[PDB]
């Protein structure tokens, strides 16, 4: 329907600048304004500013004056936020949203921004399969351990979405400057190992995707 | 700057019940020109952007269930859910949509209540890819319990280990309102190979007898 696609660097070095993008689709870009919004620590939503794409008219929160700068390119129906002089307090999720008569009625999916001098590190993907001699059981839980990656954005797809129910995402924890998360799935034992189960680990920050197949430990 | 103040900060109920949240502004939100109050409610489910439920204090967006009702006037606003369902687990924010700078409340978290449930426990040996990497993590999944309160005891050859243990709870589940948790004991390959029995013990108020799950490395 209406759709807002955000893009931008997820890892940016302190004191530098990043420009986030927001591609609008499914409505006339120039009939509405675009708001930008900072969510920090998954908690507090702060409004950054407003841009009218007709007049290039902008209204900033004073807190963000000089930090953020809103722009658009009506040609491609895309709004841009540029943050500058990046600092550890600038590390957060940044949303664009369409502002009309019904407040912010469609939001982008957010750009997670991490300010850090550390370099990007793709995850190790380790399969979690019942091993040794375990009960076959009426169901079987398989998992993947996604370890040693930075920055944090990772998504784990099981069998290209076919096994989307019965999926547990375990939130990442940061330890020695690297993240580790895991992801479990539970399926009938009639399913595995007779049928192939794969966890697909996408780490955009490193442009890496890793398919790990969950393999039985011995023959059945 | 208008100040939005939500109450209660958290709220737990059972499926089918009705709830009520308060939002109070420091100045009036009434547009006397429009004879409308520009207060907006948003719902943020874990890992998703905020989604608009209601603007103008009382107007639902298309496709928002009429279990949701916004009411109030001036500075006193309330969001009302008639029959809470498991899916309604989320943080609800109100938003000053009347005067720059737009400002949000800190949000009210709606948690769920169901019957106490016992965790389904699975253990997993280190993978052969992680042993090749020189690490060795032993993972235990405790799945679909209630309450979130749960203790995991790791033991190596009947001896109690508490050094490399990392735990991660899921957000509450939008279908059965249970929690899951992932306990990971990480050793070097060196120490892992010098021992044999590996156990995780799940003590949960759902019983007095812990749920235990173990394996011997030599059999793996």
């Amino acid at each position: 329907e209406v759709q807002l696609q955000q893009f931008g660097a997820e890892l940016v070095k302190p004191g530098a600048s990043v420009k986030i993008s927001c591609k609008a689709s499914g409505y006339t870009f120039t009939d509405y304004n675009m708001d930008w919004v900072k969510q920090s620590h998954g908690k507090s939503l702060e409004w950054i500013g407003d841009i009218n794409p007709n007049y290039d008219s902008t209204v900033y929160n004073q807190k963000f004056k000089g930090k953020a700068t809103l722009t658009v390119d009506k040609s491609s129906s895309t709004a841009y936020m540029e943050l500058r002089s990046l600092t550890s307090e600038d590390t957060a999720i940044y949303y664009c949203a369409r502002d009309g008569a019904y407040a912010m009625d469609h939001w982008g999916q957010g750009t997670s921004v991490t300010v850090s001098s550390a370099k990007t590190t793709p995850p190790s993907v380790y399969p979690l399969a019942p091993g040794c001699g375990d009960t076959t059981g009426s169901s079987v839980t398989l998992g993947c351990l996604v370890k040693g990656y930075f920055p944090e954005s990772v998504t784990v797809t099981w069998n290209s979405g076919s096994l989307s129910s019965s999926v547990h995402t375990f939130p990442a924890l940061l330890q020695s400057g690297l993240y580790t998360m895991s992801s479990s799935v539970t399926v009938p034992s009639s399913t595995w190992p007779s049928q192939t189960v794969t966890c697909s680990v996408a780490h955009p920050a490193s442009s890496t995707t890793v398919d790990k197949k969950l393999e039985p430990s011995g023959p059945i | 700057d208008i100040v939005m103040t939500q109450s209660p900060s958290s709220l737990s109920v059972s499926a089918g019940e009705k709830v009520t949240m308060s939002c109070k502004s420091s100045q009036s939100l009434l547009n006397s020109g429009h004879q409308k109050n520009y207060l907006a409610w948003y719902q943020q489910k874990p890992g998703q952007p905020p989604k608009l439920l209601i603007s103008g204090a009382s107007t639902r967006e298309s496709g928002v269930p009429d279990r949701f009702t916004g009411s109030g006037s001036g500075t006193d606003f309330t969001l009302t859910i008639s029959s809470v369902q498991a899916e309604d687990l989320a943080v609800y924010y109100c938003q000053n949509d009347h005067r720059y700078p737009l400002t949000f409340g800190a949000g009210t978290k709606l948690e769920l209540k169901r019957a106490d449930a016992a965790p389904t426990v699975s253990i997993f040996p280190p993978s052969s890819e992680q042993l090749t990497s020189g690490g060795a993590s032993v993972v235990c999944f405790l799945n679909n319990f209630y309450p979130k309160d749960i203790n995991v005891k790791w033991k190596i050859d009947g001896s109690e280990r508490q050094n490399g243990v990392l735990n991660s709870w899921t957000d509450q589940d939008s279908k059965d309102s249970t929690y899951s948790m992932s306990s990971t004991l990480t050793l070097t390959k060196d120490e892992y190979e010098r021992h044999n029995s590996y156990t995780c013990e799940a003590t949960h108020k759902t019983s007095t007898s812990p749920i235990v799950k173990s394996f011997n490395r030599n059999e793996c």
